């Protein structure tokens, strides 16, 4: 028989690059003992802004261009399966999960949170309105910044390197003091990449957590513990890694593009 | 140097900031300071080590569950896709489905003013635009995303289209609904979940080719052919779908020793009305087979000239086994009747 | 108390063990002692933290590679199987293949006196015994294992048999060689590897239906 | 149409229980920062016995009933891709990999080693001749036993628990002083399970490593560092976990058995 002939057309599946990058980022942190958990895309103004030291009428509330929602009979669930109130919106970043988690659990712990977030900016090739971020939070007594620095460093090594290194510059965020923006050393392309933000969890956030916990009847758990959190852009990274040029490409359901990552692993 | 007044002898000091510094209120704000002035680069590198508090133990389960699933699909042959969480209020019409319970106060566009209540409309919509850009002969894909109804829900839908599978050069194809089902059944086979479909009326689904889905013992999602009316309201030919709700339930395996004593084999057919669903059929035969029915399959059926104009035939292969010992024929042709009896006795 | 003589003032001491203790030679042997006498349960629980030396960085790659593969297969539809690494020297004949380069000096049985040079003989052999125990209409499976030729090698073989796929009730089937190829092509499609076959003569393979893989 | 009908008979794959258990054990340790690496099934008497403080004519060489090999032209590779000599055999346990790794690398590190091992005993329902083990090794300055204890504890918690706990009893092994055998608390079935052995790497093993390293031209790397290793029976555990009764069942290529683990994950 002619064996060189084509076989039965069988469907070959693939995975979306974001899922791929997500998975890689996760496997990485998993190795440092972090656990992956998810939050809801539709949040309450309380968890997205209030919980985190973000003010209503001040310049902070003005760094995130939000998508407000309307509609009735929609049930929003709280960390404990309780109904919560607040103006509904689309989570502006993944940070809210920092709170839902801390309310529902006891330190010490390490978590990482992947998630689709939403912002109202105009879509260009390096910026979008629907993108994903990965949040990280480590809380425990004794936690210090050097740990946040170590954490991030292990991430760079794991991604590029060991000829790669980490860059931490001070920046401001309402929910972490000290705040910082961080870049990674890409030995290959030879340039610095601004990856995300991080810092030492703000006292007011721990406060908020316990306060809501007692409101729910739980005892305070975050008095006297410390912690750091960070969050990074996944598309910004997937693009650099898998060599994609247009961030808009991700949500453009074109197969010719999608299939290009079939065998990424 | 920053203009702070520092009183006190130690170890805890009284520090009053200059008034132009509005950002300096807490002790931590003060620390961020020593940091940046000394230089963030001067902070060493370290790694923490501790036993996580107990209530953090299982945490990853759900996430992982979803991923093994996501993974299995791509391996079964489905191309993954990412669709915007938005919805054009108008499609609530175009696709026969209730309206979105959540709307935007600042929509990006009147076509993305609602929040997707279903996942498939988007898949189908992707189908189209692909056809218009590149002309794929066939397509099999899936997507997992958050839909918004009363509560936020994680859904999973898959869409099939094209000639199907078979020999490229060689004429025949094997595709359509029963192909999409084929894969589905395999998927659960791989997940260790017992699935089945039962005909159900679906506004967006061509009837007859419509059906609700029953994961192990349960109703979740649907499966079927895209209602032609919509098929055509869109420059699109025929499409096949299914959309379920996650997480899927799970049956914790109970391992079970298989017996060495050879099984009891059988040839059997059933003649029942042309309308009767395969379902109840298999069901009955099965529920009466007895406790030693190892296997039950269907090798054939046809309407049939040699029988009642309104009835059909059913090729059923049967197997039986007894763990501790071999099955005595006394029990076989006996139980067989146990079935035929209440079979059409019903 | 154990009968040791302990001289010296500290911090490092001169400890001479009793002669009936032959197991006591190094300082560590001495430590195992304080341990068991004090009680292993009295040793606390801890976790280490350190940045691994650089040359340990990529280590997991190969292992992981194999696993993603193993995984993809089961997802494509292959039942995994584990076969003994042994070989019956006799099958070197039964299956037209060269002889095993490694033999046992203490075989468990003259039928497991050599080391598998190929994986498929075993799969096929599994096929048979399954048929004899339960009668599966069709079967598709794979196995990954270490075969032994000049050097130890990690091989992957898959076996298909049966009526094939198609409508159960409906007559037709679609199976045979071109079905096994179908899956193969899909698998690489999924791995992102460009594969093809070219007819090649294989002693254990019916010719015409024989082919080398690229 | 009749939708309740069966679809196209498509093949549903599955995975072997050992692979499953392997994977689970691995994912677990991966989370503590261990890396998975493999060794060869055909080893040299040197790596299997000599390297580890195991004597030729003494009672130690007599705890493992070995499978000796013969045949020529077979090339056995050393940690560095060099040819090594010694009477050939089938690795009696996975421990040899402790050495191949340490010779090829620099501490500090954490590794775990899954592997099919071979022993000459008679096959019953709890004992076999061909089984798998999982080896673990952590070397670094400052490593202590409490770390080995912690390690194992995290394993129990991860498998059963947190209502589960760990049992360490002193035992003897030529390659580790202090030696120990360990059991885990199964809260469910309510019994203690003897899982494997572990201990603090023996000085003579570190010695052997450096000695062979210099023989190969490499500088000594294990002077002044410490370490613990352990190794456990995988079938013994898979059986308890997936509820299997006969260890012989694993190598019995029966489908009816194999398929029973299709959806284990
Ligand atoms: N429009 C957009 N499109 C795509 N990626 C975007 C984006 N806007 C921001 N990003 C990416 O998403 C990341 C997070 O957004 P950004 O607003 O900068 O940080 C927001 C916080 N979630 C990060 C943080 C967490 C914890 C402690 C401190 C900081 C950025 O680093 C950026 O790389
Ligand atoms: N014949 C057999 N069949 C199946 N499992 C067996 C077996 N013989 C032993 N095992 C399992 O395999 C495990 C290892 O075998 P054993 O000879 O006890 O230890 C041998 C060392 N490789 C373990 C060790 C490593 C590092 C430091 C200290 C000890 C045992 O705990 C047992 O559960
Ligand atoms: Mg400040
Ligand atoms: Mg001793």
């Amino acid at each position: 028989v002619d064996v060189s002939l084509p076989g039965a057309s069988l469907f070959s599946g693939g995975l979306h690059p974001i899922t791929l990058m997500e998975r890689e980022l996760v496997e990485i942190f998993r190795a440092l003992g972090y656990q992956a958990v998810e939050g809801p895309e539709v949040e309450s103004e309380f968890f997205n802004f209030d919980a985190l030291n973000i003010p209503e009428h001040h310049p902070a509330r003005d760094m995130w261009d939000t998508f407000w929602l309307t509609g009735e009979g929609f049930r929003l669930e709280g960390p404990l399966g309780e109904e919560v109130e607040g103006r509904l919106l689309l989570r502006t970043h993944t940070s809210p999960m920092q709170v839902r988690y801390m309310v529902a659990h006891t330190p010490p712990f390490r978590i990482v949170v992947p998630g689709r977030v939403f912002r109202f900016e105009q879509t260009d090739a390096t910026h979008e309105a629907v993108f994903h971020q990965l949040e990280g939070l480590v809380v425990g007594e004794g936690i210090a910044m050097a740990h946040l620095k170590g954490a991030i460093y292990e991430l760079a090594q794991a991604l590029f390197g060991p000829d790669s290194k980490v860059r931490f510059q001070p920046v401001y965020f309402p929910f972490v003091e000290p705040g910082a923006q961080f870049a990674v050393w890409w030995p290959e392309g030879g340039k610095w990449l601004e990856l995300g933000g991080a810092g030492m969890v703000h006292p007011k956030v721990f406060q908020a957590v316990d306060a809501y916990r007692e409101r729910l009847g739980l005892p305070p758990a975050y008095r006297g513990v410390t912690g750091f959190a960070f969050g990074l852009g996944v598309e910004r990274l997937a693009m650099l890694r898998y060599g994609i040029p247009d961030i808009r490409y991700f949500f453009g359901g074109r197969l010719k593009f999608l299939e290009q990552f079939k065998g990424v692993l | 140097r920053l203009g702070c007044r520092v009183e006190g002898e130690g170890p805890t000091y009284r520090v009053t900031p200059p008034s132009h510094r509005l950002d300096l209120r807490l002790e931590e704000d003060l620390v961020e300071e020593v940091a940046r002035i000394q230089g963030y680069e001067t902070i060493p590198l370290a790694l923490p080590a501790f036993f996580p508090a107990p209530d953090n133990r299982g945490v990853e389960a759900p996430y992982r569950k979803e991923q093994r699933l996501r993974e299995v699909l791509s391996g079964l042959g489905f191309q993954e896709v990412y669709t915007y969480s938005f919805m054009d209020p108008e499609d609530a019409r175009r696709f026969r489905l209730d309206p979105p319970r959540l709307l935007l106060l600042n929509p990006l566009a009147p076509e993305k003013a609602a929040l997707r209540t279903h996942l498939f409309p988007g898949l189908v919509r992707v189908l189209k635009e692909n056809l218009d850009l590149d002309r794929p002969e066939r397509a099999l894909l899936f997507e997992v995303g958050r839909v918004f109804r009363e509560r936020e829900e994680t859904h999973l839908a898959g869409l099939l289209f094209g000639e199907g599978v078979g020999l490229p050069w060689a004429k025949e194809r094997l595709s359509g609904y029963f192909l999409l089902k084929g894969y589905l059944e395999a998927l659960f086979a791989r997940l260790g979940l017992a699935f089945r479909v039962e005909a159900q009326a679906f506004p967006f689904l061509h009837p007859g080719v419509s059906g609700r889905v029953l994961v192990e013992g349960e109703e979740v999602g649907f499966l079927g052919a895209l209602h032609p009316e919509i098929a055509q309201e869109l420059e699109l030919p025929p499409v096949h779908l299914f959309e379920l709700r996650l997480p899927l339930p799970d049956k914790p395996l109970a391992f079970q020793d298989p017996s060495r004593h050879p099984a009891a084999f059988r040839d059997l057919a059933v003649v029942v009305p042309a309308p009767t669903p395969y379902g109840e059929v298999e069901a009955l035969v099965r529920e009466a087979a007895g406790p030693y029915l190892e296997s039950l399959a269907l090798f054939d059926l046809y309407q049939g000239p040699p029988l009642p104009e309104g009835h059909k035939s059913l090729a059923f292969h049967l197997r039986f086994r007894h763990p501790k010992r071999t099955l005595r024929d006394e029990e076989v042709e006996e139980a067989v009747s146990r079935v035929a009896e209440a079979l059409r006795a019903r």
